[PDB]
């Protein structure tokens, strides 16, 4: 717990003092007004010249007590249309798994640019909803058109 | 890792008390970030606006800060981290809010 919670500061730190315009992440508050440290709310930008453009896409990520052996969990809140996303909101990406191509030595700010990376580059080998892999794979042409409106829903304003 | 031992009134001092007077002036932190050691990542002070200010007023045992609690502060501005023993004390006087052992 306490070789988790000495990392998550130097995340938290580093984070602070440099992070990637439009993104965030900050712990998230218990119920008693304290900040919890294994437990971030994050947001993400969609990419400059993609369908993913203007919008912002807010998510949770959860770290267990052998972090950063283990990766954290994380999920968009809410769901979205995405084929690697599944219905909980559950990110499906290969750096966010433990046996694959987690590293200790990956960072939060690593993890939202892999997570933002992923919104526009769908992994076709892993999908993780019936709904957005189906469109994505038949009619290309309507799923940049569920991912427009999509991104123009959660546009901030 | 420096450490420090605290004696208070874990009932009457606030949460402004600990870090102003204590974490901010008497062991010369900037802007500190203040953790609760229950291994749960609590973060009870946080040197960003405006992140912890709503708990300014309350006492430090709503938090279940209590005898033999231990504290970590961190400078955001300098590296300085100071580990804080609490010891709870009921009979400081009246012209006293806390004690450095």
């Amino acid at each position: 717990s306490g070789i988790a919670l000495s990392r998550l500061a130097q995340e938290r730190k580093a984070w602070r003092k440099d992070h990637p315009f439009g993104f965030v992440a900050v712990p998230t508050k218990n119920p008693d007004g304290t900040m919890n440290l294994m437990n971030w709310e994050c947001a993400i930008p969609g990419k400059k010249g993609t369908p993913w453009e203007g919008g912002l896409f807010k998510l949770r990520m959860l770290f267990k007590d052998d972090y950063p052996s283990s990766p954290p969990k994380c999920k968009f809140e809410p769901p979205l249309f995405h084929p690697n996303v599944y219905p909980s909101g559950t990110v499906c990406l290969s750096i966010l798994e433990e046996d694959k191509d987690w590293r200790p030595a990956i960072t939060i700010k690593q993890i939202l640019l892999g997570i933002q990376e992923l919104l526009n580059e769908p992994n076709i080998q892993d999908p993780a909803q019936a709904e957005a892999y189906t469109i994505y794979c038949q009619n290309r042409v309507e799923y940049e058109k569920r991912v427009r409106a999509q991104a123009k829903k959660f546009a901030p304003s | 890792k420096p450490e420090v031992t605290v004696r208070l009134n874990v009932h009457k001092v606030t949460v402004l008390t600990l870090q102003d007077k204590i974490v901010k002036e008497k062991f010369a932190m900037v802007a500190p970030d203040v953790q609760i050691e229950d291994g749960k990542g609590t973060i009870l002070i946080s040197s960003e606006e405006g992140e912890t200010e709503a708990n300014n007023h309350k006492k430090l045992s709503e938090f279940g800060i209590r005898n033999g609690s231990r504290l970590q502060a961190d400078d955001f501005l300098q590296d300085y981290t100071l580990l804080i023993n609490i010891l709870h004390s009921e009979d400081l006087g009246k012209d006293v809010e806390f004690e450095v052992v």
